[PDB]
């Protein structure tokens, strides 16, 4: 329905964002 | 009020869950245990999983346990989750990987998205939760036990999501398990805790094999590797800890608890210069012991502290 594609997108920023070391 | 103590993958943090929520504390000095997060926003953590010194942590409640929640702690947001048909018995992660492991089956996510990647399914039942996971992002193996009543291990590889190895470990079935550092090195124990083997990974050829010292039967809780992966503990429901040293039999060192039958978590950590082995027990401290790597013995207790800060 293509809000899967904003919700992926903040997803994966959020998740690389919390593994930042 | 405690239900859960574990250390990250490089022993550079200590993650405390209790009935109100969950703590870390740093491990890098001897004369406090210096609590650096308190959450008590989730009830009853029986998981809390930390991705090295990262933000990302990976967490389950009982009050939901086939639930695994995947948040940035510092920010307190929940980032995503992930139900299973079973209770989650245990959760281990690397920097490209993030493992669940159910009683008959083991999940295998991107921890880039959290998509599962591979399934693997009907499993020798594992109820205790028994898996190790590489922390290398080259030699990136699981394993897991491939049968429930032989000491077999399975070895996957979870990049290329494909079988390695099949190594027939111990004739009893699997205790504990643990990667070295490097991911090249596999430590193994049975239900009979009387030998102790490193196997080489994924080639599966027995490196070493040791004894603790021997004598009646033990329930191995704990093998953990040092860093430089030149030392290996052991720790078991018994009062002694013995530490090993991988040079070309025996215990190269011990320590002895003030406690026999505690379950209990060892981890080998530098700490200021100085090897040092850490317990965190089911009586509520963290131990530290100074190891001598050149010498071995009896190892002195340096500090204990609670847990609860």
């Amino acid at each position: 329905e293509k809000d899967s594609r904003r919700r992926q997108a903040r997803l994966q920023k959020e998740l690389a964002e919390a593994a930042k070391e | 009020q405690l239900l859960f103590a574990n250390f990250n993958q490089d022993n550079t943090s200590l993650a405390v869950g209790s009935k109100s929520g969950y703590k870390f504390f740093s491990l890098s000095s001897v004369d406090k245990l210096e609590q650096i997060y308190e959450c008590t926003d989730t009830e009853d953590v029986c998981i809390v999983e930390r991705l090295f010194s990262s933000s990302l942590v990976a967490i389950v409640s009982l009050k939901a346990p086939r639930k695994l929640k995947v948040c940035h702690f510092k920010k307190g947001t929940e980032i995503c989750n992930y139900s299973y048909s079973n209770t989650i018995l245990a959760v281990k992660l690397n920097r490209q990987r993030l493992i669940v492991c159910l009683e008959e089956s083991l999940y295998i996510h991107n921890i880039r998205d959290m998509k599962v990647l591979h399934t693997i399914r009907e499993t020798p039942p594992n109820p205790a939760g028994l898996c190790a996971l590489s922390i290398n992002n080259d030699n990136c193996y699981l394993a897991y036990p491939g049968s429930a009543t032989i000491g077999e291990v399975q070895v996957f590889d979870t990049i290329n999501l494909r079988a390695a190895n099949m190594i027939p470990a111990h004739d009893s079935p699997l205790a504990a398990l643990a990667f070295d550092a490097s991911g090249t090195k596999l430590a193994t124990a049975s239900e009979k805790g009387t030998v102790i083997r490193v196997f080489s990974i994924p080639e599966g050829q027995k490196l070493f094999e040791f004894r603790r010292g021997v004598k009646r039967c033990v329930s191995i809780c704990s093998l953990a590797f040092s860093m430089d992966g030149m030392f290996l503990s052991a720790s078991s429901n018994t009062e002694t800890v013995h530490i090993f040293k991988l040079e070309t039999g025996r215990a190269f060192a011990t320590v002895r608890l003030p406690f026999c039958g505690h379950k209990n978590i060892c981890s080998l950590a530098t700490i200021q210069k100085i090897p040092r082995l850490l317990v965190g027990a089911a009586d509520g401290y963290l131990y530290m012991y100074n190891l001598d790597p050149q010498e071995g013995g009896e190892c002195a207790l340096m500090k204990q502290h609670r847990l609860d800060g």
